[PDB]
């Protein structure tokens, strides 16, 4: 795929995108149409596969939210790109959207109690253990 | 530092009050003949210093109030105290009466006037109703029906 | 406890603690931890007027 | 990274998952509520701590809790 | 294509909705459950776009609300003429405009507040006296030809009829004949009618009032006729018009000279004088009449530029699409669609212009006084400059607000593709970082000079100061501009202009201390109306302070506009709206990142800006311009009067502004401490209301800091314990008490900060100049 | 804990807020109540020390009748205490009379006004304004020739929400104390510096 038609801006990638991580968002478009860049300004998506390099995951997820709400484009994929060149898919992780429940995911962050039954901070004094355990 | 053994005496004995009293009456007689309509005319200023004559004054000549409960100065604080607590208690009881008879939150933004005048009239005699609700515990909600926060 | 009855809240972190709500729904199923739905006269700080409670967090006053 | 914990009062309404601008959250199947599902926080290394998930949570006192922890480049929201 | 499309009776006129406040918005129509609903009702009541998505219904509400506002202004104007007619000393002031203080508010005698009625306003017809007014209304009414109070009463009645006409048309054009959306989008027809009809014929009809009322009334008062004896219809009799103006109304007839193009007869009552009349300190009325005649011609001409229904004229959309270049992409394309579909885009422009014009009014009125004897009314001059400076500053901030609201609500990427708007957003980091740099440059190199001077003076090193007596910073570009305009009347570039403002004539002087009486314009009361205004080191320094405060205010408001939709911090900020408190404590913390919060912060910097401007105006005019002349020595005695700068100790005489305003301690001691002696000693006399307002405004300002410095989570928890006590005694209300929202707490804080700070200076200024 | 935040102890003494939900929760921590009460402590001790100073300089200056007359209304405090006793202080240096020994207190008095007012910037203009401003400066540094060769080791960010309150309180407090100390010392040492203190005992 190719980049969307955009004349460039000052709101895009900085040296972090060369040395630490940048992000890649991939989507398919059926019609050439104009969308707002998260960097600032207007760009046009091609009639094909679109690839766009962005600075943060939140900028990628904001564009995905715009591509869903305004253009009904669903199949957006977000990759984390490392400076050696490795791409790691980060969104969506298991192919099923996060809002729909899926058999096969592990429950992470579960605390088997209501929030007012957390222990007191005096109970966990002089340890790195927190009261949300 | 200079100790004031006699901070207060009757105003009619203080010569700085006699300064002020003649200085106010002369300004009131100045505006009666060839003058302007003023708040304190000549008869209004006579009555003003008729009241202040049996008051306590400092050395500046201005009346000072005694709020210790002493009964020759009961007009200074004690009699305005009963008049306040009756009128403020009336407005408080009337809002409490109107709140109990409220249809909902719409009665709080659109005042129901014949309900409000009646509660404001019933509030006027509030100690007829309040103290028989104050010894009964009818003035207060029991403790397990009022929300509190964690401890 | 059943639907329609007035109940007091014993959940201490609840906004409606020691207040009286009305049971709107009781989940007839097992496995559900907080099955009783209670509706209240006061909204909380989010404008929400209902919540789910276990039977162990309720006091029937009716 | 912030800690995002989900407590057993979750009714499976998925509103915190939809609210999250970083895709930290997802629904896994559960048996503790009638919906049969509960929010989970597998990707809290992307959590910025915005607490939009807590704003969306309808349960008296909330079933999802964000504890602001150690700050990273991701969690501080830095594009640089 | 320009038609009139109108729906007939779209809204029934009924009082059913008055039983349900908050019907217009879907959250509020569910009734109050918390006290947040009460504040939400007021904040949303005029936000017509939140009430419906129909653009036509929004345009109808705006048009009808505009009639209601015009009716409010006409009621206010009717009240001013009424209080001038019946509650004023206008009759006695007309005989003695330089000896009596104008008063048009008198005070009932209860609680002793009739002390606010003062002598020096007491005269016949106004026996009890009243509050000295500083609005300048008597000078305006006398200038346009009012001589009696019975004429002011007829004007009060006329303004109530115009108000009732305006209020009826608001009912009519909303409830009876409401125009369609395509009627409002006729901007070419609207510009044609407002340029030629409103501005053009408004100025032409005002010229006719000036020619036939204001000129002959002034001719009779200059003849010595008392204003009770002045015939106001004297400009309608051609014979009586003949005696005042022999050439323009002569045997060579008046309208005969017009149609034969013999307009040189009219130079009796239409001139090009320029300067001020030496007796009144004001502009010539024949200049004012020729001004309004010339700008009526140009405005009526300007109102034929745009094409409506007869082929000829310009199309604005085709004009905007043609003005593009390589450096600017598609140029002005799409801006026609912006400006004819966004009410906020039009309001942002029109507030930017109205605020900037009001500031131009402030500068031009002190320097080119249009009203006789007003230049010696120093409290009026101070008040009118300060009032219009504040109005202009508030409107410019509103321009920044509604530009931001446009960016959140009405911006569309499809309309703005590589046009001017799209390309500004694509280098917003370049714009704001350069604006960040220039504010830091200006702040270091202007305020740091004051701090340098404070420190050098305290260290005993006055030769190391930036001052006229020390290292000078002459404003040589402004002095050059003054030299050009001093030479220009009679000179080469304006040969038949007879004069200009006296402020320019600073050629020819190196300080205001060495000013003689021949150079100044003093009236018969020996008070200086206006003078040459010397610009030295202190004026260099304070003008770069002005540039600092304006650029920071621009920086805050433009950052709010350019980052209203997104930032590197919050990429989908536009989905949160124009007005949101934050996006939570994450990303380090995002408090006040909304575009609304930039308006909030920009109001303080506007406050800081206008406060320096009016403080500069007050001290500079008192030290360098205003004062008295002596008929011996030709000596100019300014209001303050000539500090001696030690320096050696061979003393150096400068004006007090030039000697003392160059450091902050001079502003604290010689301006704020010295001139507050009027307001803090005002008790027991008629300026005692200003002393009360001075203290009360300090209180309100301090009270604002409770809101600005705290957060609502404290107050909500405090309300919890108080609601407990009301719950415990069956006095809890159904509308649950909530702390103010985060945004409202900011809005309450800035409103009380602005109210307290501005009213302090108001009390300070008016007690200073009405006492001396 | 409270009704707005029942699990507040799990978050500690000092934390910014719990976000804009539940109506908004700025300044909900116990630390923030410390921060609010420092203003009220400074105000209270200000009232205490104003009262001590004016009553004693009226004693030292033989002006007790002026204190007894003018301390009963707030203009008397503004005029007869603040305005009158500022005169030797703000005349500590001047273009007309040079400098004297009070010039350091005059300079500190202005310094204290400046520091106190600088505190208002931190107390009023909160973090998200400054963070977006810093990101443009970060852009400017990385794009500027000869300067982009120099790189920070730690990424510039705006001060935290709690830090903005603490730094704003610190400037407010330091400016409060330095202003009053400059006023208290210079007004006393110039207008009322010395007195007898011997007395005749009473019987
Ligand atoms: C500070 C506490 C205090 C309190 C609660 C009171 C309360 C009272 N005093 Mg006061 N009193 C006080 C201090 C106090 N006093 C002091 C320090 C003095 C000396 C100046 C006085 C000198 C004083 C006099 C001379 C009288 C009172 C009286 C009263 C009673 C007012 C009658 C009434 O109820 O209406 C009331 C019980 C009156 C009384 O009749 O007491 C029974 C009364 O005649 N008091
Ligand atoms: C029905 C009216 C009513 C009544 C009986 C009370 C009673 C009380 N208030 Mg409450 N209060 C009220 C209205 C009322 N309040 C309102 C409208 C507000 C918002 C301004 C408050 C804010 C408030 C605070 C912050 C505090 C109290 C406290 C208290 C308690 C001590 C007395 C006091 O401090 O008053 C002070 C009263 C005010 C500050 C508000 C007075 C404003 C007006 C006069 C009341 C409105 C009258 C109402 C419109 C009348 C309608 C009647 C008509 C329809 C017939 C007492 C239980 C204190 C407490 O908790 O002590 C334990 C306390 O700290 N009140
Ligand atoms: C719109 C601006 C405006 C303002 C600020 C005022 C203000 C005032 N008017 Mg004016 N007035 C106005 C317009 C205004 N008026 C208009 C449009 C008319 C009809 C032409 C009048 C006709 C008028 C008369 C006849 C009188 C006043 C009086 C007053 C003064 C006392 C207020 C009062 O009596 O209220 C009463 C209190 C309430 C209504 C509380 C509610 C006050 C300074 C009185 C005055 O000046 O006394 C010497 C007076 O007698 N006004
Ligand atoms: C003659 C009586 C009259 C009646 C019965 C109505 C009735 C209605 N109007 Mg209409 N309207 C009228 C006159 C009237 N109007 C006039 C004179 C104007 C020109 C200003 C309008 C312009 C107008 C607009 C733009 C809108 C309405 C709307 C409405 C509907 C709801 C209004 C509401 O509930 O808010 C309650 C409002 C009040 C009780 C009054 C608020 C007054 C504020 C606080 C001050 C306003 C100043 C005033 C306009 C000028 C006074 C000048 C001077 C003489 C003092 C309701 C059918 C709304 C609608 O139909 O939406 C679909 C709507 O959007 N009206
Ligand atoms: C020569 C004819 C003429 C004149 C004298 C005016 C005068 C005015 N119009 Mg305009 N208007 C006109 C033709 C005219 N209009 C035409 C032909 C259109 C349709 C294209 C408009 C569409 C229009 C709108 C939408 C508005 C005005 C408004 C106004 C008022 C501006 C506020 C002010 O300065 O006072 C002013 C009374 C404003 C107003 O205040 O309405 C009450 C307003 O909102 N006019
Ligand atoms: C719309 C504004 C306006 C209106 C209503 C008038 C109205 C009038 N003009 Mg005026 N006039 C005006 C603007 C206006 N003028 C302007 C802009 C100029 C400068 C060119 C003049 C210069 C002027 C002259 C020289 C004369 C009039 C005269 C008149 C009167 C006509 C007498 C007649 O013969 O029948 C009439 C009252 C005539 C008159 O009789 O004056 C008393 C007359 O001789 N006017
Ligand atoms: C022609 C001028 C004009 C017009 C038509 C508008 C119109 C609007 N503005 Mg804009 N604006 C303007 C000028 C204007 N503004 C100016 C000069 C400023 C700078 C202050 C702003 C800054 C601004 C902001 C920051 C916002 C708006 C908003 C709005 C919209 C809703 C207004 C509302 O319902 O609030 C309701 C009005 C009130 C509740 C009354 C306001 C009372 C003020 C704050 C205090 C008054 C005190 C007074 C000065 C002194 C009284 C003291 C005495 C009583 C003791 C409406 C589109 C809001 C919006 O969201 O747009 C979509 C919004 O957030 N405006
Ligand atoms: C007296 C108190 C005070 C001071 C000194 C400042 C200073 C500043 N503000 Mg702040 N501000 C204040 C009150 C103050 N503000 C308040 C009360 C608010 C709440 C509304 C704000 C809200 C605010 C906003 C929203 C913004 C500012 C900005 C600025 C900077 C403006 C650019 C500049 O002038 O650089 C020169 C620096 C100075 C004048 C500061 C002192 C340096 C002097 C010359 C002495 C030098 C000493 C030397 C270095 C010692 C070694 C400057 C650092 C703006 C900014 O950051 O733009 C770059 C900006 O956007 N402020
Ligand atoms: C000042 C410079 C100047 O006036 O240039 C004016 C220049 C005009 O460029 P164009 O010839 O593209 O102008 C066509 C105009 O109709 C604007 O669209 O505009 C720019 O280059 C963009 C502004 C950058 C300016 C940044 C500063
Ligand atoms: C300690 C050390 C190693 C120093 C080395 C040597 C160095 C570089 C000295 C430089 C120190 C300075 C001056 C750093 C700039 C501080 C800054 C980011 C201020 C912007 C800011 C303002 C104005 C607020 O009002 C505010 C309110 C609430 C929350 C956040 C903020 C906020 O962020
Ligand atoms: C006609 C008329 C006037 C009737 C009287 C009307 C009746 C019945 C009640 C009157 C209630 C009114 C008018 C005001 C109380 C507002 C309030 C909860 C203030 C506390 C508060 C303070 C002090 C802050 O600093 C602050 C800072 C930042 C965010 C939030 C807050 C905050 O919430």
């Amino acid at each position: 795929g190719s980049t969307p038609l955009f004349g460039g801006s000052t709101g895009g990638l900085l040296r972090k995108a060369q040395i630490e991580e940048k992000y890649l968002i991939v989507w398919n478009s059926k019609e050439e149409q104009v969308f707002e860049m998260p960097t600032g300004g207007a760009a046009t998506m091609v009639a094909g596969t679109n690839v766009l390099y962005l600075a943060r995951k939140e900028q990628c997820h904001a564009l995905h939210r715009q591509l869903v709400s305004t253009f009904k484009i669903r199949d957006s994929k977000i990759y984390r790109v490392y400076p050696n060149g490795e791409q790691v898919l980060i969104f969506p992780m298991d192919g099923v959207p996060s809002e729909k429940s899926n058999p096969g995911r592990e429950v992470v962050g579960y605390v088997p109690r209501k929030i007012g039954d957390n222990p007191n901070p005096v109970d966990v004094k002089f340890t790195g253990k927190e009261t949300f355990d | 530092q200079t100790q004031v053994k006699d901070p207060l005496k009757l105003c009619k004995d203080v010569p700085a009050y006699q300064e002020l009293k003649t200085q106010r009456l002369e300004a009131a007689q100045k505006a009666q003949a060839d003058g302007k309509p003023v708040t304190f005319n000549e008869a209004g200023t006579k009555q003003k210093f008729e009241r202040y004559d049996t008051a306590y004054c400092g050395q500046d000549g201005y009346p000072h109030l005694i709020t210790s409960g002493q009964l020759d100065r009961a007009g200074d604080f004690l009699i305005p105290s009963v008049l306040f607590l009756w009128i403020a208690g009336a407005l408080g009881w009337a809002g409490r009466l109107y709140l109990a008879e409220s249809k909902g939150p719409e009665d709080e933004i659109i005042i129901d006037l014949p309900k409000a005048i009646k509660c404001l009239l019933l509030g006027l005699i509030w100690p007829v109703q309040a103290i028989p609700e104050l010894i009964s515990g009818k003035i207060r909600v029991p403790e397990d029906r009022v929300t509190i926060s964690p401890r | 406890i059943e639907r329609g009855a007035k109940v007091r809240i014993l959940r201490k972190e609840s906004y409606w603690y020691r207040e009286v709500g009305t049971v709107a729904s009781v989940d007839k199923s097992e496995k559900t931890i907080y099955p009783v739905t209670v509706r209240f006269e006061k909204v909380n700080y989010s404008g929400i007027n209902t919540n789910n409670f276990g039977v162990s967090e309720l006091e029937e006053v009716e | 990274s912030h800690s995002v914990k989900i407590y057993d009062t979750c009714i499976g309404c998925t509103q915190c998952v939809r609210a999250c601008p970083l895709d930290v959250l997802e629904m896994v199947p559960w048996d503790g509520n009638k919906a049969g599902t509960i929010a989970s926080s597998p990707r809290t290394e992307d959590c910025v701590g915005c607490k939009r998930c807590e704003t969306a949570c309808p349960t008296d006192f909330l079933s999802i809790r964000v504890y602001l922890g150690a700050e990273t480049t991701r969690s501080m929201g830095l594009a640089y | 294509p320009v038609r009139v499309l109108v729906d007939n009776d779209p809204v029934p006129t009924s009082t059913e909705k008055w039983g349900k406040p908050g019907w217009f918005e879907r959250n509020l129509a569910r009734g109050p459950k918390t006290t947040t609903w009460i504040w939400d009702l007021h904040a949303l009541a005029h936000d017509f776009e939140t009430h419906t998505s129909d653009k036509e219904e929004i345009s109808r509400k705006i048009f009808s609300a505009h009639f209601g506002h015009l009716a409010v202004v006409c009621v206010w104007l009717s009240g001013m003429f009424w209080h001038g007619a019946y509650f004023s000393n206008f009759t006695a002031w007309m005989e003695n405009p330089l000896g009596l203080k104008p008063s048009a508010q008198t005070v009932w005698p209860v609680f002793g507040q009739e002390i606010l009625n003062d002598p020096s306003t007491v005269a016949k017809g106004f026996e009890q006296g009243g509050i000295v007014i500083t609005s300048g209304l008597f000078h305006l009414w006398r200038a346009v030809g009012f001589t009696t109070t019975g004429q002011l009463a007829a004007m009060s009645i006329a303004m109530l009829i115009i108000a009732a006409l305006f209020l009826f048309a608001g009912w009519f054009h909303y409830h009876k004949r409401a125009p369609k959306l395509e009627w409002f989008q006729n901007v070419e027809s609207m510009l044609n009618h407002h340029l030629a009809g409103l501005f053009g014929l408004g100025s032409l009809f005002w010229t006719g009032h000036l020619i036939h009322v204001a000129l002959p009334v002034k001719a009779q008062l200059d003849a010595g006729i008392a204003p009770a004896q002045v015939n106001p219809f004297a400009g309608l009799d051609y014979g009586l018009m003949g005696q005042y103006f022999p050439k323009g109304f002569g045997p060579n007839g008046g309208l005969g000279a017009f149609f034969t193009l013999n307009w040189g007869q009219f130079t009796d009552f239409l001139t090009f004088k320029g300067g001020l009349e030496p007796a009144t300190g004001a502009l010539y009325l024949t200049d004012i009449a020729h001004h309004h005649l010339a700008i009526a011609t140009l405005f009526i001409i300007a109102g034929h530029m745009y094409r409506t229904n007869w082929g000829i004229g310009h199309s604005i959309k085709e004009m905007l699409e043609a003005h593009k270049g390589p450096l600017t992409g598609e140029g002005h394309r799409g801006l026609y669609e912006v400006l004819t579909t966004s009410w906020h885009a039009q309001l942002a422009i029109n507030l930017a212009m109205a605020g900037s014009i009001t500031i131009i009014v402030a500068h031009h009125m002190y320097a080119m006084n249009p009203y006789p004897y007003m230049g010696t009314d120093y409290a009026t001059q101070i008040s009118l400059f300060t009032h219009h400076m504040w109005i202009g500053g508030f409107l410019i901030v509103g321009a920044g607000a509604h530009a931001a609201i446009f960016m959140v609500r009405d911006y569309d990427p499809v309309t703005n593709q590589n046009n001017l708007l799209d390309r500004v957003l694509r280098h917003r980091d370049a714009i704001i970082s350069h604006l960040n740099w220039v504010t830091l440059f200006l702040g270091f190199h202007s305020f740091g000079l004051y701090v340098h001077n404070d420190t050098m003076q305290a260290l005993g090193r006055p030769r190391d100061m930036f001052a006229d007596f020390a290292i000078p910073l002459q404003p040589v570009f402004a002095q050059w501009i003054q030299n050009i305009h001093a030479a220009a009347p009679g000179g080469a570039t304006a040969p038949w202009v007879g004069g200009t403002s006296p402020t320019w004539y600073t050629g020819a002087l190196s300080s205001a201390a060495t000013l003689q009486a021949n150079q100044v314009l003093a009236l018969a009361n020996d008070k200086i109306s206006i003078s040459p205004i010397h610009l030295g080191t202190a004026d260099f320094m304070v003008h770069h302070i002005f540039a600092l405060c304006i650029h920071v205010t621009v920086l805050i408001l433009l950052k709010g506009v350019l980052f209203a939709r997104s930032s590197r911090l919050i990429p989908d900020k536009a989905n949160l709206g124009f007005r949101f408190p934050c996006d939570g404590p994450g990303r380090g913390g995002t408090c006040q990142s909304s575009a609304w919060d930039h308006v909030f912060l920009g109001l303080f910097w506007m406050y800081n800006t206008i406060s320096v401007v009016i403080f500069h105006f007050s001290w500079k005019m008192q030290s360098d311009v205003w004062g008295t002349v002596d008929r011996s020595t030709g000596a100019v005695n300014h209001i303050i009067g000539n500090t001696d700068v030690l320096l050696g100790g061979q003393t150096v005489a400068l004006s007090q502004y030039a000697a003392s305003s160059i450091n902050i301690n001079g502003w604290l001691r010689d301006f704020l401490w010295a001139q507050s002696s009027a307001v803090i000693n005002s008790y027991g006399g008629p300026l005692s209301a200003y002393g009360l307002m001075f203290l009360g405004a300090h209180f309100i300002w301090a009270f604002s800091l409770m809101f600005l410095f705290s957060g609502r989570g404290y107050w909500q928890e405090l309300i919890e314990s108080i609601v407990w006590a009301h719950n415990k005694l069956k006095v809890a209300p159904a509308i649950q008490p909530r702390a103010l929202s985060i945004t409202q707490g900011r809005a309450v804080g800035v409103a009380h900060y602005l109210l307290g700070g501005i009213a302090t200076t108001w009390a300070f200024f008016l007690a200073r100049f009405l006492a001396l | 804990g409270s009704k707005l935040m029942p699990d507040k102890k799990d978050f500690g003494f000092a934390f910014p807020c719990d976000g804009p939900g539940r109506g908004g929760t700025c300044d909900i921590s116990a630390w923030d109540a410390f921060y609010l009460a420092v203003f009220w402590m400074l105000n209270t001790i200000g009232w205490v020390t104003f009262y001590w100073h004016w009553k004693w300089i009226s004693i030292w200056g033989d002006n007790v009748a002026q204190f007894n007359a003018s301390s009963t209304y707030l203009m008397g405090w503004l005029r007869d205490y603040l305005w009158a006793n500022s005169a030797p202080l703000i005349g500590g240096y001047s273009p007309s009379g040079g400098t004297n020994a009070l010039s350091v207190w005059a300079w500190m008095f202005l310094f204290g006004h400046l520091v106190w007012a600088t505190g208002f910037m931190f107390l009023i203009a909160w973090r998200g304004y400054w963070q977006e401003l810093i990101e443009t400066l970060v852009w400017a540094h990385e794009r500027t020739p000869l300067a982009n060769l120099v790189r920070w080791k730690d990424k510039p960010v705006a001060m935290s929400i709690v830090q903005g309150r603490l730094v704003g309180l610190a400037h407010f407090t330091i400016g409060y104390i330095l202003t009053y100390a400059a006023f208290l010392i210079a007004s006393t040492a110039a207008l009322y510096p010395n007195g007898p203190a011997a007395f005749t005992p009473a019987i």
